[PDB]
RNA sequence: ACACGCAGUUUUAUCCGGUAAAGCGAAUGAUUAGAGGUCUUGGGGCCGAAACGAUCUCAACCUAUUCUCAAACUUUAAAUGGGUAAGAAGCCCGGCUCGCUGGCGUGAGCCGGGCGUGGAAUGGAGUGCCUAGUGGGCCACUUUUGGUAAGCAGAACUGGCG
RNA sequence: AAACCUCCCGUGGAGCAGAAGGGCAAAAGCUCGCUUGAUCUUGAUUUUCAGUACGAAUACAGACCGUGAAAGCGGGGCCUCA
RNA sequence: GUCUACGGCCAUACCACCCUGAACGCGCCCGAUCUCGUCUGAUCUCGGAAGCUAAGCAGGGUCGGGCCUGGUUAGUACUUGGAUGGGAGACCGCCUGGGAAUACCGGGUGCUGUAGGCUU
């Protein structure tokens, strides 16, 4: 059907984005990017697994989508439906170009063939949050994972708590002095510029 | 190929600064330019008339002619093969005086004073100009304190 | 003891929208000349509307603005009308107010056969002293924040001045 | 509810206009006109007759314009009037032809060019202009700033330039905005813009209403009552006090001094102040809240 | 025994830009998910004759957050780079001319007089006539367009083969 | 939900004939009043450039004017092509 | 200390709410015969001084938003010049120099020219 993701991984051209100029692009294969108990609190699902890629190249959306369906069931069978929470952190924005030969090389430029993703060094593929206890079951997720992208890439378990951006270590002393204050997925950070009123609100 | 416009290429070298559009302040319509001052020739796409060359701006000129509400002055332009003094007609609000002359005009207005002066005293004074010398070999006190170790940092991954 | 801070009429504003063509709008308007007692306006569509049949700078409704008195003995006929009832919708958060009335006949004006029966719509455009400064040329500027007309003053000046007999829903 | 048209974005890209201009004062459009100068001259000033009439004051001043601020050459207030004789009405159109032409005279005297360019001391309302003399010093040269102000027949910025030319400054103008002026005719007749520089409308208002209603007289012209001026003796005030102009134009600044300096306004908070406002207005919340 | 002038250089001053980067909790456009909203209205539905009366849901929106982007987006914003200035053709005085401009004034041009190493290092420079051949190029580090790619086609700087 | 009137918020998110970009708020947009500087004539300069033409444009100057109280503005279209 | 008229730089000057204004001044305000323009003296224009800080305006306050200026981010991202450096490549490290921007955390919330007033 489609050509191999060989002759699309290096980042050869600029950023190929769908908008008024570039039209007709065939919708992305991945629609879900994020599944499982995404209706969660902070305080149950702290682990923070990411995978992390170490080459700068593009991974195309059937393979986000791939690696996504494979996670997703293997946490579902090691951990159980609602306990766990999978989010995509790749959207594919980028738009490859097919010249379909039935002319020659004369006016080559191609249609839209399909939507990728471009990716850095370092940069987070997918991230898992759950309990402390199913770390193994993250990890070996992750590494199944893995087999549904080119490239080499990491599996790392950061030190923050779940989908927030401050370290568990220090994450329940700045909710019991309520400079986090939670709210649905994340937490909300307040700081001391706020009206004496928004202040007034907490501490009462 | 590319167009031969004239105001191809100026999406943002004719265009006001952020928060900077409205009225043209008056302080530049209101500065006089005599003849052999030096200026430098920056366009601005509130006015349409006078508008000088894309070529020509961030270059800088001496006036040689002067008229009601603009200037003309001689730009050096290269095409390709040499330098050419070539004269222009601009507007005055794509026109400011360069502050490059004035440091000369004071460095030379100082010279004067120190050779006016210290004449008298027979002593003659430096005043030619001169690159940074050596650093002027000092002392180093580190009073009590020693100087603070400095080991390189276990490497971690943070992403 | 408020100095300057007793709610006034500013304008009374009478329109009648009849919007079909020519006679019948010279007739409101002077039905408006006869009310009034000034020559009102002509206003014209903004745009064509295929429905409701006008056309581009077609002439729809006549209007007039009455100021001082005239306004004030305006009002006391219009709102004799209604029987000094309103309601809460009928007042807004900007301090002012209005009302229709679907006959002219009721203000005191005798009917006629080629002049027949033209309802319109009363506003009243409340105010204080020094409310000149928004629409005056040279240092215009914005009345204060305590000096506007909020809704429940509004009520309440029309509670107490015509006896406001409103009622809610 | 509806969308906050004034977000954060909203502040983060919104560009104040000019200081005059918010506080509407300043129509720079006709600034750049006014006072610009042509630049082949270099040095040569453009005086302007900036003319305000306030509420109850009238303010004719002669200016030109520099890149630190312009520079005011001369002034006029209605309120040194009663020093020579009009004791009241500051603001009609006999008060501005006269602070008109206590600006003229006083900018001539202050130049040394009293004695030339005497401009019209019979004033009959012509139009009239003052051309330079040849082997003398030529004569000075403005041009009239209205401001805001809506110019139509008979604004009062018209009688301090009427007021200012009949002094012996020489600013282009027409007689097409003069009292007098018949927009359905186009023609001029002169003789009613004589009775507005010489007072003759108030007058005629005056007895108009003397005649009509007593208290309608009492209420509009009671400080008119005061001070016994009428409407027989209008025109020759007018002429006295526009003689005593002529006399002698110059000002004589009072000597203030002996002032107490204190401080009427409320000094600035400190940042240590605020700071501990907040932290007291902090702990006294708890301890109130830890009550009940 | 005795130097003017010029530079694919640098230094000291003074102007120009909108690329790399970064941002979209800032404008435009794309876009994920949770909390508070009958803000708004509408579809299926459930408890209801119905009810903005309870419960969610899908619609485009809002209130503070959150994941990911833009060659034809941007508040910011480089490195590299591009103009000028570093004095005798410059300054400081005195006096004349002006059908220009001006209240006196300007502004420009004419004559007389007094003051010389104007940052570093290297070069001798300036100027005028005729004038053959050439006008198919190619390769490489770096940046980069189309193409799956090419010992492919096409650009920029520099260096080579020719 | 869209007819007209009133008040408030409204950095321009509208409009400026067109494609796009820049620019513009007591405007360069809308409505009015007057006009035909869309007039006649020497030169100088800018864009492509060989620094040649054509077209387009920019500061001037000499006369006739228009407009406004005036300062001023205007010898076509706010500028980049027609 | 402060105001008025004309301004310069155009938010440290703006926006939202609250408090204070002694004197001059600035305005609200009172009317439409004359000048003037409107459907309406609402605006503009003209004629005035019975009341007022109600409003504008001026000053001050908000653990205010914004704005201006710093630290952190960070010698990080990026980048001139170099290698017969590594790697199959994608890319990366080193040598020689330059050097950012968010989030986050601090400070500040108009200076000033001319002329004329008040506090004498
Ligand atoms: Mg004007
Ligand atoms: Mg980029
Ligand atoms: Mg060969
Ligand atoms: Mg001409």
């Amino acid at each position: 059907g489609r050509r191999p993701a060989r002759c699309y991984r290096y980042c050869k051209n600029k950023p190929y984005p769908k908008s008024r100029f570039c039209r007709g692009v065939p919708d992305a294969k991945i629609r879900i990017f994020d599944l499982g108990r995404k209706k969660a609190k902070v305080d149950e699902f702290p682990l923070c697994g990411h995978m992390v890629s170490d080459e700068y190249e593009q991974l195309s959306s059937e393979a986000l989508e791939a690696a996504r369906i494979c996670a997703n069931k293997y946490m579902v069978k090691s951990c159980g439906k609602d306990g766990f929470h999978i989010r995509v952190r790749l959207h594919p924005f980028h738009v490859i170009r097919i010249n379909k030969m039935l002319t020659g090389m004369r006016g080559a430029f191609g249609k839209p063939q399909g939507t990728v993703a471009r990716v850095h060094i370092g940069q987070v593929i997918m991230s898992i949050r759950t309990k402390l206890q199913n770390k193994e079951h993250v990890v070996e997720a992750l590494r199944r994972a893995k087999f549904k992208f080119p490239g080499r890439q990491k599996i790392h378990i950061s030190k923050k708590w779940g989908f927030t951006k401050f370290n568990a270590d220090e994450f329940e002393d700045m909710v019991a002095e309520k400079r986090l204050i939670p709210d649905g997925c994340g937490v909300k950070y307040i700081p001391n510029r706020g009206p004496l009123d928004k202040w007034r609100a907490l501490h009462s | 190929t590319n167009t031969k416009g004239k105001r191809r290429g100026t999406r943002y070298m004719f265009s006001r600064p952020f928060r900077k559009h409205g009225v043209v302040p008056l302080a530049t319509y209101m500065r006089i330019y005599k003849k052999g001052d030096i200026v430098d020739i920056k366009g601005m796409g509130t006015v349409q008339k006078g508008m000088p060359h894309k070529c020509y701006h961030g270059k800088t000129g001496r006036v040689y002619n002067v008229t009601q509400h603009a200037v003309g002055i001689v730009v050096n332009k290269q095409v390709k093969g040499k330098i050419l003094a070539k004269r222009i007609n601009v507007r005055i609000e794509h026109i400011k005086h360069s502050k490059s002359r004035d440091s000369f005009l004071k460095r030379v207005k100082e010279n004067d004073q120190k050779k006016k002066e210290a004449k008298e005293k027979g002593t003659w004074v430096q005043l030619k100009r001169q690159p940074a010398p050596p650093r002027e070999a000092h002392f180093v006190r580190t009073n009590g304190k020693e100087p603070e170790l400095l080991e390189p940092i276990p490497y971690e991954f943070m992403a | 003891e408020n100095p300057m801070r007793e709610l006034r009429i500013r304008k009374l504003c009478l329109n009648i929208c009849v919007g079909e063509s020519g006679d019948r709008l010279t007739r409101a308007a002077k039905v408006l000349e006869q009310l009034t007692g000034q020559t009102p306006v002509f206003s014209k569509a903004r745009y064509t509307v295929r429905s409701f049949g006008i056309r581009r700078n077609e002439k729809i409704a006549v209007h007039c603005t009455v100021r001082g008195a005239k306004a004030e003995e305006i009002l006391e006929k219009g709102l004799k009308v209604r029987e000094y009832e309103l309601r809460k919708n009928n007042f807004s958060d900007t301090g002012n107010f209005g009302f229709g009335i679907q006959e002219h006949i009721d203000l005191g004006i005798k009917y006629d056969p080629s002049i027949g029966i033209y309802g319109l719509d009363f506003y009243v455009v409340l105010g204080r002293p020094g409310f000149s400064i928004a629409d005056k040329k040279r240092r215009t500027g914005c009345i204060g924040a305590k000096h506007r007309i909020s809704k429940e003053e509004a009520m309440r000046w029309f509670q107490q001045k015509y006896d406001g007999i409103i009622l809610p829903g | 509810f509806v969308k906050v048209v004034k977000n954060k974005a909203y502040f983060k890209r919104y560009q104040v206009k000019f200081r005059r201009r918010r506080e509407g004062k300043t129509d720079y459009y006709a600034r750049k006109r006014l006072v610009i100068q042509d630049k082949n001259k270099y040095n040569t000033p453009k005086y302007r007759m900036i003319v305000r009439v306030t509420n109850r004051d009238i303010i004719c001043q002669i200016a030109y314009a520099r890149i630190e601020g312009d520079m005011i050459v001369c002034a006029a207030y209605a309120h040194e009037l009663p020093k020579y004789g009009v004791k009241v009405g500051l603001t009609n159109y006999a008060a501005a032809y006269c602070t008109g032409l206590l600006l003229a005279r006083r900018l001539l005297n202050r130049f040394g060019m009293d004695k030339i360019y005497e401009g019209q001391v019979e004033v009959t309302g012509d139009e009239y202009n003052v051309e330079s003399i040849d082997g003398q010093p030529g004569a000075f040269t403005c041009y009239l700033d209205a401001g805001l102000a809506r110019t139509t027949t008979g604004n009062k910025v018209f009688g301090a330039l009427k007021g200012a030319v009949d002094g012996g400054l020489s600013i282009p103008h027409s007689t097409k905005r003069f009292p007098g002026y018949d927009s359905e005719s186009k023609e001029f007749n002169a003789e009613v813009h004589r009775k507005h520089i010489m007072g003759q409308n108030v007058a005629d208002y005056m007895r108009y209403l003397m005649e009509e209603d007593e208290d309608a007289y009492k209420k509009q012209f009671s400080q008119y009552i005061k001070n016994n001026v009428t409407p027989d003796m209008m025109e020759e005030m007018y002429k006295k006090a526009h003689a005593a102009i002529r006399e002698n134009p110059v000002y004589e600044k009072k000597p203030k001094r002996e002032v107490k300096k204190k401080r009427w306004n409320r000094p600035k908070m400190s940042l240590a102040q605020k700071k501990d406002r907040v932290a007291q207005k902090k702990a006294s919340f708890l301890r109130a809240q830890e009550r009940a």
